[PDB]
RNA sequence: UAGUGAACCAGUACCGUGAGGGAAAGGUGAAAAGCACCCCGGAAGGGGAGUGAAAUAGAUCCUGAAACCGUGUGCCUACAA
RNA sequence: GUAUGAGUAGCGAAAGACAGGUGAGAAUCCUGUCCACCGUAUGACUAAGGUUUCCUGGGGAAGGCUCGUCCGCCCAGGGUU
RNA sequence: CUCGUUAAGGAACUCGGCAAAAUGACCCCGUAACUUCGGGAGAAGGGGUGCUGACUUCGGUCAGCCGCAGUGAAUAGGCCC
RNA sequence: GUAGCGAAAUUCCUUGUCGGGUAAGUUCCGACCCGCACGAAAGGCGUAACGAUUUGGGCACUGUCUCAACGAGAGACUCGG
RNA sequence: CACCUCGAUGUCGGCUCGUCGCAUCCUGGGGCUGUAGUCGGUCCCAAGGGUUGGGCUGUUCGCCCAUUAAAGCGGCACGCGAGCUGGGUUCAGAACGUCGUGAGACAGUUCGGUCCCUAUCCGUCGCGGGCGUUGGAAAUUUGAGAGGAGCUGUCCUUAGUACGAGAGGACCGGGAUGGACUUACCGCUGGUGUACCAGUUGUUCUGCCAAGGGCAUUGCUGGGUAGCUAUGUAGGGAAGGGAUAAACGCUGAAAGCAUCUAAGUGUGAAGCCCACCUCAAGAUGAGAUUUCCCAUUUCUUUAAGAAAGUAAGACCCCUGAGAGAUGAUCAGGUAGAUAGGUUGGAAGUGGAAGGCUAGUGAUAGUUGGAGCGGACCAAUACUAAUCGGUCGAGGACUUAAC
């Protein structure tokens, strides 16, 4: 459940660390956004030399967070920390590498360069 | 409760390893791509039993590329193959939700050898 | 808030219609015969269901 | 469920406890009816573990009943004198190791003056 | 098409395809009809049923001898069913939980669980008030109203006595039957407390 | 409720650190003859029995209004603003 | 003086329980047991202040925010070397 | 009203982080700009804390043991620009 | 009207203009000076330390909030006084 | 302007709660177009629903950031302070600029500055008692009327088709899947879970060891049953009719033509009435169906008379929860499983005590998935629902028909 305000992680190697939430996309009035949803961000906290810097506004999708999926089987996947991937709007991800596991529901939702480049999905 | 437990006897699995939390286990879940049909391994500690009868769960927790990851599934899924207790782990109680701010070595739980 | 405007008898009579007591469940006690109060045991002779307590 | 009656939780324990071990002392006892609804089911699980008799239950008890005198008489020529723990596992449990719970019995008495509160008479069969 | 039953509790079923449903097992001894209503000496159509057979000291004899035309014992609950054919059934027919099949849309009504009296913030979902900063306005109903009409306009939500309503969930599925048992899982969660009565009848609405 | 604040143990009771401020409160019956005795009640208080012309003159005692409270009922009243 | 509000607010930080006794009458008084509370105090002394509230034997009119057989209250005696 | 806990988020509340939360004991390491050279400073940021043996130069050290957690409860700075 | 300071506890026009901070800053900080209406003991400018002072930002922390849920106690509720 | 209020009508902004108007922001329908298409512009009908999350500022307003189908405008004492806040305005303190000789003053600024009230009546949200509904009862019911709901995005297909030179790119039609809102529920994920289990510190008590109890926020800590719960789960606003709005007609004269109209006749919207859900005969207009009891006794009186035993039945009282502030509702009262206990289980916890073994020891293993186990499940009359009591009909008249 990712909100306005809240932080997460960044799973590839784009430059930027840490982004805050913006918006939450695909509603007037939702709230509350999952794994596979993409959010308007910033960033706050970028690695010197990479392509993203802080305070750019962008839009990332979430990979991974702490309430995470149900499955159709009633199985449940959580992880232990939020992250997410910055993204050009057409989902090919701004960096080239991505770090740490990714859900599979990304699939389903057509982020299919994220899902191959991820070094794990689940 | 008795109709109830009479009604799910029939999908209760009997093929299920005597295990309890602590103990490492390996499921073969079934997992599909579309068409195709696949066997993905999720090895990991038990962190949680819960439930009973038809309605029991149990969760398995792994460290892969430094990220915890746990999965919940029902003790009678059909999607998973198998489960196979790789290990028998010495613990001290039901739930080790505690391992979840543990990394590394402090994670460690010693063998037991039943 | 108060009271705009006093009550009336008849408003304050009306009002306590429900304000009574009530005596229930009175009946003859098969030992003596002394009126009790049914599953108690009668104060007169102390028995109950016919038994001395 | 189980009454609170108008106690915090340890203070309903203490008290439970104390109306408990009078029970068993005197095996006739006055109180109002929620205490008297309440130390029924305290009352008799003491009686079972004092039927059961084992160390274990005799702990089990000791935990819950209060370390009084149940009584005292003259023997051997000495002053002999048992607790409340000693008479539930030397008496009560024989009593009724043949009956199988339902050992004690409320009756409904006149309410108390300075209350109104309904009174009752518990007491083992 | 309709039955009553009792709402006997809630799991979960694996089906086909090994996807995993909660179900509400309701059971429902076979029904019977009681009663026939016309149009000539009633003026509408339907069929009064009755179930859970009740014990006799529990019945009056004016009940007794309401359900001796079907010949049957005491029953519960009695229930009347419209939109029914009324040529299909006749006083004394049973009526089976076989009569649903699996994969029927149903609607099932109940009686919601009681929750004494509630504050507006629960029975209404209405919005609290600050908790801090000065607030001493934490779980109450709102403004009353304008102060033109000099009184409270009617529906002016408030505290009161939650629950025990009508009410009727839509296009449930009936995920199994089982006759032996007289028992079904309808797919998902179904009004009313354990043993209450619940009513399913075919779905309006498809 | 007048008449001195005070017809009565009043400049008292009471209030205020103090100066100071400052009340309420009369009437059994001709005569106590002030209800011996009995009954209920722990008492209080009542019911008899007595005193008395009168006790609904019984000490809160002459008369006993109104507000207020209660009992019994001749009539009316649960589709009315 | 008496109403209305109204038999409503309130009954002023906190643990009592049972057995026995007393008594017309007991959650409220005495005794007993256990339990619980304070313990740089909620203990032990003293100055001021209060001025008999101290003790013993009775009482339950009024006061005690309930009750009361009890009291720092009332009645009778005593008590400060 | 007083108090405990709370998924995910973590000031988006709000005039305002009001309130609440968090820090808090002792031992060790370490500690900036600026400065009136005294301070800043308990800056900051970190590490240790239980039990049992052996040995101790008596403060330790080595080894072992247990729990989720060792100032195992209570009382004890939030910090910085 | 000098030095010094200047949209200031003083700047109405005014959210002056530019830069920093923020995704976005009428507040805040830095700079400019057309100072409506600063200015040198009703002192000018600066200043270490200090402040239950006013103001802005950040970390930690959290129901403050998204958005409310449960539980404990007192009152409210029923009964007796 | 000065008509009510100065023996007091609380003033901005915000919160909670909304409700209403349509001069309509979107959604719906339509005409014209300088409407190729996709977008649009303007106007007509339309108020059913919806019409946002932040930075700044006390703010309204406004700018900005990011979204959305949209981010409407207004009234209701610029709605709503006996519902909340109190940042601003508007007391007493103090200061700056300015004015004044001065006390002081400034819709000029700045820091700080007590928001009381136990609801009598109406009104509103819920729950009972009485009587009526014309013999007395137990159930099931029709529906006069009322309320609830009413929203919408994206993608695929039709189809890269119609259109267009190209770029670009549809109407209608058919599917999938979301947002917000909302009705239920605890099988799942979680929360809570103060009479469940375990670890642990201090102190104190059970004479001591061992094992336990008291207090320390439930002492603290790790879990957790039922119940209550959302963020968790399931479902909903689906199809469809009738009459219409603007609009479009068909036939048709007045007025040989023309003309949607005068007669006659039709299409036409998220709009109206139904359709969906809920309440509903105190709807005194008090309805309807099935079933049960039966015409009793005495006295008065031809009385629709009175009371007194009843019948069918209901209640008192007692055991309770799926119910609950109390009433009420529902489950039961030995014609018994209503509750407590007991027995057997379950969740839950995580291996009891006493031994045994190993170890100097802390401690580990074993006896043993042990021990304990509130609400959960099933049996069991062992305990308690005993004995009893109260209330409760005999059915008016007129006139059609039989
Ligand atoms: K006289
Ligand atoms: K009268
Ligand atoms: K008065
Ligand atoms: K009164
Ligand atoms: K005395
Ligand atoms: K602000
Ligand atoms: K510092
Ligand atoms: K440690
Ligand atoms: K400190
Ligand atoms: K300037
Ligand atoms: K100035
Ligand atoms: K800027
Ligand atoms: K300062
Ligand atoms: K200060
Ligand atoms: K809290
Ligand atoms: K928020
Ligand atoms: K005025
Ligand atoms: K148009
Ligand atoms: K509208
Ligand atoms: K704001
Ligand atoms: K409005
Ligand atoms: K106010
Ligand atoms: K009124
Ligand atoms: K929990
Ligand atoms: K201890
Ligand atoms: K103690
Ligand atoms: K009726
Ligand atoms: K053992
Ligand atoms: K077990
Ligand atoms: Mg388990
Ligand atoms: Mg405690
Ligand atoms: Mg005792
Ligand atoms: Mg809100
Ligand atoms: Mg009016
Ligand atoms: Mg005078
Ligand atoms: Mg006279
Ligand atoms: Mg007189
Ligand atoms: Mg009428
Ligand atoms: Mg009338
Ligand atoms: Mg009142
Ligand atoms: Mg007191
Ligand atoms: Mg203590
Ligand atoms: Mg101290
Ligand atoms: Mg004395
Ligand atoms: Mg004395
Ligand atoms: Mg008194
Ligand atoms: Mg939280
Ligand atoms: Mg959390
Ligand atoms: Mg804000
Ligand atoms: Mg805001
Ligand atoms: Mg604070
Ligand atoms: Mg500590
Ligand atoms: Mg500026
Ligand atoms: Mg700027
Ligand atoms: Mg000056
Ligand atoms: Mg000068
Ligand atoms: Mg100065
Ligand atoms: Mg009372
Ligand atoms: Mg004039
Ligand atoms: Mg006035
Ligand atoms: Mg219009
Ligand atoms: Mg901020
Ligand atoms: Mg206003
Ligand atoms: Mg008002
Ligand atoms: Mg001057
Ligand atoms: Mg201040
Ligand atoms: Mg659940
Ligand atoms: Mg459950
Ligand atoms: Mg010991
Ligand atoms: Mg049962
Ligand atoms: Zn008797």
């Amino acid at each position: 459940m990712i909100q306005q305000e809240s932080r997460l992680r960044v799973a590839d190697n784009s430059g930027a660390r840490e982004i805050l939430t913006i918006k939450v996309l695909g509603g007037s009035g939702r709230k509350t956004a999952n794994i596979g949803d993409v959010i308007v961000a910033t960033v706050k906290q970028a690695t010197p030399g990479g392509v993203v810097k802080k305070g750019e506004v962008v839009k990332a999708v979430i990979v991974r967070t702490k309430s995470g999926a149900r499955r159709a089987d009633g199985s449940y996947i959580k992880f232990d920390e939020n992250a997410a991937v910055i993204i050009r709007d057409d989902k090919s991800p701004r960096g080239t590498r991505i770090f740490g596991p990714v859900a599979r529901e990304l699939r389903e939702n057509n982020f299919m360069k994220i899902v191959s480049l991820a070094p794990e999905v689940l | 409760n008795p109709l109830i437990q009479e009604l799910t006897q029939e999908q209760l699995r009997t093929d299920i390893p005597a295990f309890r939390p602590g103990d490492t286990v390996r499921v073969h879940a079934k997992v599909v791509e579309g068409t195709r049909e696949r066997i993905q391994l999720f090895e990991g500690v038990v962190i949680k039993r819960r439930g009973a009868g038809i309605s029991e769960t149990y969760t398995v927790r792994k460290v892969s590329n430094g990220v915890g990851v746990e999965r919940t599934f029902p003790l009678h899924t059909p999607r998973v193959a198998q489960i196979e207790v790789v290990r028998y782990g010495k613990v001290r109680r039901a739930k080790l939700y505690y391992l979840r701010a543990l990394h590394g070595k402090a994670a460690r739980i010693k063998e037991i050898r039943r | 808030a108060v009271p705009a405007r006093r009550t009336s008898k008849a408003k304050k009579a009306k009002r306590r219609t429900h304000y009574k007591l009530t005596i229930k469940g009175l009946n003859a006690c098969s030992n003596c015969g002394e009126m009790k109060k049914s599953h108690h045991v009668c104060p007169a002779c102390g028995h109950y269901d016919g038994k001395d307590v | 469920s189980y009454r609170k009656l108008g106690r915090t939780s340890s203070q309903r324990k203490a008290m439970l406890r104390d109306i408990t071990t009078d029970l068993i002392i005197n095996e006739r006892i006055v109180t109002t009816e929620a205490r008297a609804k309440e130390v029924r089911s305290t009352v008799e699980k003491m009686i079972t573990l004092g039927k059961r008799g084992d160390l274990h239950a005799r702990r089990q008890a000791a935990t819950f009943v209060r370390n009084e005198v149940a009584s005292v008489r003259e023997e051997d020529e000495s002053i002999v004198v048992e607790s409340a723990l000693q008479k539930l596992f030397n008496d009560l449990g024989p009593r009724f190791a043949e009956r199988q719970g339902g050992y004690t019995r409320i009756l409904k008495t006149e309410p108390r003056r300075g209350d109104a509160a309904p009174m009752v008479v518990i007491e083992f069969v | 098409k309709g039955i009553l039953g009792k709402k006997v509790g809630m799991t979960q079923i694996f089906t086909e395809s090994g996807e995993l449903i909660p179900v509400t097992v309701v059971e429902a001894t076979p029904n019977v009809v009681l009663q026939v209503k016309t149009v000539e000496t009633d003026g509408y159509e339907a069929i009064q049923v009755g179930y859970q057979d009740k014990r006799e000291v529990l019945s009056n004899k004016p009940a007794k001898g309401h359900v001796a035309k079907a010949n049957t014992a005491p029953k519960r609950f009695i229930k009347e069913f419209k939109n029914v054919e009324l040529g299909e059934y006749e006083v004394g027919k049973e009526i089976k939980v076989d009569v649903f099949q699996a994969g029927d849309v149903v609607d099932v009504t109940g009686t919601t669980k009681g929750k004494g009296f509630q504050g507006a913030i629960k029975r209404h979902g209405q919005s609290r008030g600050p908790m801090s900063h000065g607030s001493r306005y934490h779980r109450r109903p709102g403004s009353m109203g304008p102060v033109a009409p000099n009184r409270v306009f009617k529906n002016k939500r408030l505290a009161g006595r939650m629950g025990g309503d009508r009410v009727t969930i839509q296009n449930l599925e009936v995920v199994k039957v089982d006759v032996e048992r007289n028992v079904i899982l309808i797919k998902g969660n179904i009004p009313g407390a354990k043993k209450s009565l619940i009513t399913i009848k075919s779905a309006v609405k498809a």
